[PDB]
């Protein structure tokens, strides 16, 4: 639970992706340098996620729009829950009222936080190991 | 009968997704919808070698009206390349899909037994206790010291500097997760 | 000043048990009782390298009137050969142990989540149930099928179902026991 | 749980060994071919305990004394608790009430169940990977 992980959107394949531009997207490359992320609890169940890279932390906007961040803050707060279908959901700690989750499209391309609804496969997210 | 036609995608977007990274336990389906005349034929690889249902625990399934194979159950031995096979009088294509798979441990956090591990020092020596953690769900550590619930005081290892005789005592490592918590406690002794 | 002696084991015996296997948290310690005069000096390597204090957390202390090394809380990383190097202007002996550390796991046993898992087949198909058990102690596996009433199936992986029919439909459950407590998972099979 | 192991025992570093003519005794060997075993569990609790070279099960006498048994037995059925000081003691099934452990002497030769105490190094046991 120390190592890096990767975050896998099961909507598309795509792994979630921190940009050092602070674009937020997904690939499907492994190789990909920044993919590789270092998730650490505030509190339980809340948690921060950076790019391992460029250590900018994953992060939605009051938009809904996930971005990274070159310092945490409350909008990089995020809660994990494992869900029953046995996949990981992060919803924003900050936008949790709305339920607000942190999602993806079939494109990997980010997706709007106030699109994201509980039946989806956007928001369902799988820890991988590097390798 | 009819005009030829080597076998070709029939929803080439849906393959786009390469990667197939399930959790332990799930079915997965693998597809690959093609046409061609006279209708192709459809087989499935393994790494390479030819895949046979004995060859691994609950066999499985193949969909020709699908153009899919479907597993139940997956489990990490299933893990590995898995390539579609699309052949006629006139032509083959092929397509191949990786899968891996994840054992999920939903449980509150696990301490290793044992520690951290009581001590005795003599004053002014340093100290460190141990704390060994594992959780799927992103586990939070805090370290308490003692002073129908005990007063604790929130302070892997536990760092005591220059200690002294107030530094003995209980001291508790805990760990949570969202599903529960736990923790272990050690007793530092000095002289 | 007196008579040269190079050093020598003084109690060769107990360095026999070469082999020192811990449950992890336990607190080891190595000894090469020694003799010699001049008076010998006592150091010791971690495979072959020198062995500072800060190579592992907790440190070490070194008994040198004892001629041990005492490591307290050992963990898997602390594994090695560990070697006491006793000598004088006169000479120089030596030993090297091993130690294997082993986290001890007592807890009921546990069994993989998700599995067994649910199955829906067609009248005549063969089925075959999975479970994964994990447990320190040795475990005792035996399959249910219900009918909470149950009906052991088998008795000690996987439970095998032949030329099921509609009567095989229902819920069965992995059960796992050790001497701590027992776990068990269920899954429904549909049969069409 | 399911692959062979050794059950080291402490009180002098000796690994359990089942000698192909039904001698049981302790090496200091990890290469000796009969170290490696094969615990079983018959119910909660109670395991076999057989020699993966040979196939013999351990086993105590009504004198107390442990020797291979080419076949499963009452004689080979053994109570494996995992102590609070973390080790394992394995007490005789059949004399149980006597309380009889097996256990090895500091020169693991045989230890007589009968002179075996809840208190003694010798009915110690660590269980190991045969590497």
């Amino acid at each position: 639970y120390k190592k890096p992980k990767l975050l896998y959107c099961s909507n598309g394949g795509h792994f979630l992706r921190i940009l050092p531009d602070g674009t937020v997207d997904g690939t499907r490359d492994r190789s990909d340098q920044h993919i590789q992320l270092q998730l650490s609890a505030e509190s339980v169940g809340e948690v921060y996620i950076k790019s391992t890279e460029t250590g900018q932390y994953l992060a939605m906007d009051t938009d809904g729009l996930l971005y990274g961040s070159q310092t945490p803050n409350e909008e990089c707060l995020f809660l994990e829950r494992l869900e029953e279908n046995h996949y990981n959901t992060y919803i924003s700690k900050k936008h949790a009222e709305k339920n607000w989750f942190v999602g993806l499209k079939k494109n990997g391309s980010c997706k709007r936080g106030p699109r994201t609804h509980y039946g989806q496969k956007a928001i369902l997210f799988l820890p991988l190991p590097v390798s | 009968n009819r005009m030829p036609v080597a076998p070709y995608w029939t929803s080439p977007e849906k393959m786009e997704k390469k990667l197939h990274a399930v959790p332990a336990a799930k079915t997965v389906k693998f597809k690959c919808p093609s046409s061609g005349t006279p209708n192709p034929t459809l087989r499935w690889l393994k790494n390479g070698k030819e895949f046979k249902p004995d060859h691994r625990i609950g066999g499985y399934k193949v969909r020709y009206a699908t153009w899919s194979i479907i597993m139940d159950s997956v489990v990490p031995s299933d893990k590995g390349n898995y390539t579609c096979i699309v052949e006629n009088e006139y032509g083959s294509i092929n397509h191949t899909y990786q899968l891996d798979v994840v054992e999920r441990s939903p449980h509150r956090p696990i301490l290793q037994a044992g520690l951290p591990a009581n001590k005795t020092v003599a004053l002014g020596s340093n100290v460190e206790f141990m704390c060994k953690v594992y959780s799927d769900p992103q586990p939070h550590i805090q370290w308490l010291k003692h002073i129908n619930l005990p007063y604790v005081q929130i302070l892997e290892v536990l760092h005591l500097r220059n200690v002294s005789f107030e530094d003995a005592g209980e001291y508790t490592c805990l760990a949570g997760n969202s599903i529960g918590l736990s923790h272990h406690s050690a007793w530092l002794t000095v002289l």
